[PDB]
RNA sequence: ACCGCUGAAAGCAUCUAAGCGGGAAGCCAGCCCCAAGAUGAGUUCUCCCACUGAAGGUAAGACUCCCGGAAGACC
RNA sequence: GAUGUCGGCUCGUCGCAUCCUGGGGCUGAAGAAGGUCCCAAGGGUUGGGCUGUUCGCCCAUUAAAGCGGCACGCGAGCUG
RNA sequence: GCGAGAGCUAACUUCCGUAGCCGAGAGGGAAACAACCCAGACCAUCAGCUAAGGUCCCUAAAUGAUCGCUCAGUGGUUAA
């Protein structure tokens, strides 16, 4: 009885994550991705976005993007956890912080694993995906 | 940053002011300029560069072609080495002194599956006082219930030897140029006829 | 249903809430059932319940 | 687009034979009237009583009984198990009204 | 309370986003301050006012107040520290800007002087250090008195000009 | 941890409230070894070309098989 | 209708309330040698006599000869 | 939960009283979760309203409106 539809397209938009606070940024992202700002149509189906994130590197953060933002992952091996790249640090190669906020807001089954394909986080002012024209978003929402 | 590949020869004695001292003898043979690899072509820098002589009929046409490129006889075997830009081809002779301090890598002799005992030091079990396992064997291999597992990295029977090692800071006790020798004290990892590469120190000792 | 629903709605700058309240406060706008389709297939007519919710809540 | 609202027959706009839930009175020719809750001619929308002072015109088609399922049920370790069957009763209304 | 500044005849005061540039006899110096907080030139002589009298407004006023003191103060005056050092042996000299502190170590310390500061030895027992930055001045005299910290039982070790050196016990 | 420079809330004082320098066998990197099934599967050099009717003869190239090996249970 | 127990051996790995080594404050800290507290878990932490012993006492050395956890870690790994 | 004894004013302890739930109770909430919160499932529906509990993304629904508070990640682990 309800409508389903096609697979047909594709469309792009550049985010710019500069100055803009990571989290909030990050929900952004995650929603453009999973296809709620068209009508969700399908669950089954990534109605979803490509989304080009500019000026990863000048992410703002609050409070502390020192002591507290303590990234952690756990290696297999005993003593592997003391793996704490935490902090300023991870912003030496920002592209994968944001990478890691807007994967912690996908789901975790095999689409989201799918969807994590339509993020594309460069952190300098520039991005090299001229070819799919992607024109933009921006800053918040009503 | 300086190096060069080469054959182990052998292992002999030899004095020097009075005091014997062993060494390894290596073939250092003239190395090819083969490719050449700038950051700013192939996004990084280093040299390839080749050793054994190989008969045209034995070489691919893909690999005469890129023999041909440089204008080099073929060689049985090419390495790359970062840091280092000669200018002609790379002999033995110019680029080492009497006495550098140089790391000396190949390829450990291999010896195939091997025991705990062997591989990785381990006590074994007595060899009497009743006990199969009389020796040889691992012990335990975990806690119980609540680690639950083995661990991983865990240290069992296996493949020993047959690997890269580096030996740190060997001396060069003697440079015979023209015949491309080159005499080096102590013992690097390998076998005879093997592949060696000698390079600078790693260390830059004090 | 109600997913579609506000998609569409904030497609014209008001979220679910702020929609399917002002039908209701359009009183014998009533339709309710499956609006989602009229979202996902007209939006000329998505559009004109957009301007009617807005003008009750007004 | 027009469709029951599934509450028991109110529904919006476009004329095309469906099912319902049972209509009393039978054989054909019921012509049961209908009240538009939503209308687009020429794509020309009107909604919310408004509208639903328009008609719809339907004329009965055929009583039905739709297709069989089972109602069974079970509950663990306590031997609670239990088959019936089901079917429900529908009613083809062919649309042809304003 | 703290307000009027007593600026000079040298100098001359920019003023952006309450983060000033100033230019004058040794210019470019520039100190950087907070925006919620008003600066100002009323005209000949400088002022810094608060806003509001909540508890963080006040210690900002206070503290850009002074720092706009000591920074324009700095430029048409100088600054300088008179260090000596005590006991027997402990020399000093100097090689270039480079200074040459022999004392009681069995190496000499060398302290090479970050930029804008200017190393002097008036005596071969006297470190002397001007500039303009008050924070560099201190923080470089402050790690010639790290070479070594007056010791509890003699006083040996670096000082200002007359410190009131406390002294302890012994045997 | 601790040690300090400039310094307010208090015309004093204060390593702190903004900010700034020093400081460990520890942290990150540097040393050695593995590593693109890093399904995000990367880069460079060189070769064979554009056949016939998803196939089939073939190029470059490989494998099978033999004789061995400081490689190795077999692979 | 079975979760094999002390102790030894063999393998390890973790906590830190740190035995050694590393950095600091105070000392009734002159030096030297120490006391005590703070930070620090990278690595190291010996061989023997007696006893089933765990512990403990001794011998002889050590920078030091740490405390606990992991079914009082580990018997389809061994003893017994 | 409330009222008491025993207990250390311990215990997912034990023994009486009292109400409710589970026992034999599905459904929503409490991440997961017999007992707690809401609520007692005759069968069907691609219809509507609420309860507890919710409305940044996983994840249905205000990145709600107005006054303040805390710059501790307090929130998201006790006290003298
Ligand atoms: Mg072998
Ligand atoms: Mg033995
Ligand atoms: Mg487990
Ligand atoms: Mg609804
Ligand atoms: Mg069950
Ligand atoms: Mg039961
Ligand atoms: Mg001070
Ligand atoms: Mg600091
Ligand atoms: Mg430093
Ligand atoms: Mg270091
Ligand atoms: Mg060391
Ligand atoms: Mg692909
Ligand atoms: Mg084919
Ligand atoms: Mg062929
Ligand atoms: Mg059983
Ligand atoms: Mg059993
Ligand atoms: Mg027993
Ligand atoms: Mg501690
Ligand atoms: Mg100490
Ligand atoms: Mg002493
Ligand atoms: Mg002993
Ligand atoms: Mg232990
Ligand atoms: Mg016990
Ligand atoms: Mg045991
Ligand atoms: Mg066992
Ligand atoms: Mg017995
Ligand atoms: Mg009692
Ligand atoms: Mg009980
Ligand atoms: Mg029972
Ligand atoms: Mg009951
Ligand atoms: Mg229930
Ligand atoms: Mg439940
Ligand atoms: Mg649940
Ligand atoms: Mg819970
Ligand atoms: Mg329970
Ligand atoms: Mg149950
Ligand atoms: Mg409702
Ligand atoms: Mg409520
Ligand atoms: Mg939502
Ligand atoms: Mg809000």
């Amino acid at each position: 009885k309800t409508y389903i539809p096609k697979n047909d397209e594709q469309n792009w938009v550049v985010v710019d994550a500069s100055g803009v606070p990571l989290g909030r940024l990050a929900t952004l992202i995650a929603s453009r991705i999973r296809g709620k700002h068209r009508p969700d149509f399908t669950p089954n189906m990534i109605q979803g976005d490509f989304v080009v994130v500019i000026n990863a590197a000048q992410v703002a953060l609050t409070g502390k993007k020192l002591d507290d933002k303590v990234y952690t992952r756990y290696t297999g091996y005993q003593g592997g956890l003391k793996t704490e790249t935490a902090r300023e640090a991870l912003s030496k190669h920002p592209e994968r912080v944001i990478e890691h906020a807007v994967f912690g807001m996908l789901p975790k089954g095999r689409q989201g694993r799918a969807m994590h394909t339509r993020l594309k986080v460069y952190a300098g002012e520039t991005h090299p995906h001229s070819a799919q024209k992607p024109q933009v978003l921006k800053t918040q929402p009503l | 940053m300086k190096g060069i590949l080469g054959t182990k020869i052998g292992m002999t004695q030899i004095w020097k002011n009075d005091r014997a001292i062993p060494v390894t003898v290596v073939l250092a043979g003239p190395c090819p300029i083969v490719q050449r690899k700038t950051a700013q072509t192939d996004g990084y820098e280093a040299v390839q560069i080749g050793y054994a002589p190989k008969a045209e009929r034995k070489v691919n046409k893909p690999m005469q072609g890129h023999f041909a490129k440089a204008g080099v006889a073929p060689t049985r075997i090419l390495r790359e080495f970062r840091g280092f830009a000669p200018d002609g081809d790379s002999v033995n002779v110019d680029i080492f002194a009497e006495g550098e301090k140089i790391d000396a890598t190949g390829t450990s002799k291999g010896k195939g599956t091997q025991g705990v005992m062997k591989r990785w030091n381990f006590a074994g079990g007595p060899a009497s006082h009743g006990s199969k396992k009389w020796h040889r064997r691992p012990g335990s291999i975990g806690q119980r219930k609540t680690p639950g597992r083995v661990y991983k990295g865990k240290r069992m029977a296996g493949h020993m030897g047959m690997e890269r090692v580096t030996v740190q800071n060997l001396e060069v006790v003697e440079i015979r140029a023209g015949e491309n020798l080159i005499l080096v004290k102590g013992a690097i990892p390998g076998a005879n006829g093997g592949l060696v590469v000698l390079r600078s120190a790693a260390k830059a000792s004090a | 249903w109600i997913q579609r629903i506000n998609a569409g709605a904030r497609l014209h700058g008001m979220n679910y809430s702020t929609f399917i309240n002002g039908l209701k406060r359009a009183n014998i706008d009533l339709n309710r059932k499956v609006l989602a389709d009229i979202a996902a297939r007209e939006p000329e007519a998505f559009k004109a319940l957009v301007d009617a919710s807005r003008n009750a809540r007004q | 687009m027009f469709a029951i609202i599934q509450t028991g027959g109110k529904q919006y706009r476009v004329s095309e034979g469906d099912v319902i839930r049972v209509e009393s009175l039978q054989g054909e020719a019921g012509d049961k009237v209908e009240l538009k809750a939503l209308f687009v001619g020429g794509e020309q929308t009107v909604f919310g009583e408004d509208a639903g002072k328009y008609t719809v015109q339907a004329e009965v088609v055929e009583h039905g009984r739709g297709k069989k399922i089972y109602i069974r049920k079970y509950k663990s370790g306590v031997q609670y198990r239990r088959r019936t069957g089901h079917r429900q009763n529908f009613t083809a209304i062919k649309i042809l009204g304003i | 309370g703290k307000q009027p500044i007593a600026v000079p005849s040298g100098v001359t005061v920019n003023a952006q986003d309450g983060v000033f540039k100033v230019k004058g006899p040794k210019g470019e110096l520039t100190v950087p301050y907070n925006t919620e907080l008003t600066v100002r030139q009323d005209g000949d002589q400088l002022l810094v006012e608060r806003p509001s009298d909540a508890q963080k407004h006040r210690a900002l006023h206070g503290l850009t107040r002074t720092l706009v003191a000591n920074a324009v103060k700095g430029v048409s005056d100088g600054y300088t520290i008179n260090l000596e050092l005590r006991g027997v042996g402990f020399r000093a000299k100097l090689t270039g800007k480079a200074l040459e502190m022999n004392i009681g170590y069995s190496h000499p310390v060398i302290i090479e002087p970050p930029a804008g500061v200017t190393f002097a030895v008036p005596e071969p027992t006297r470190i002397d250090v001007s500039g303009i930055d008050k924070q560099l001045v201190g923080q470089v005299a402050a790690n010639v008195r790290k070479v070594r910290k007056p010791d509890a039982y003699h006083g040996k070790g670096v000082r200002f000009v007359g410190e009131q050196i406390a002294l302890k016990a012994g045997k």
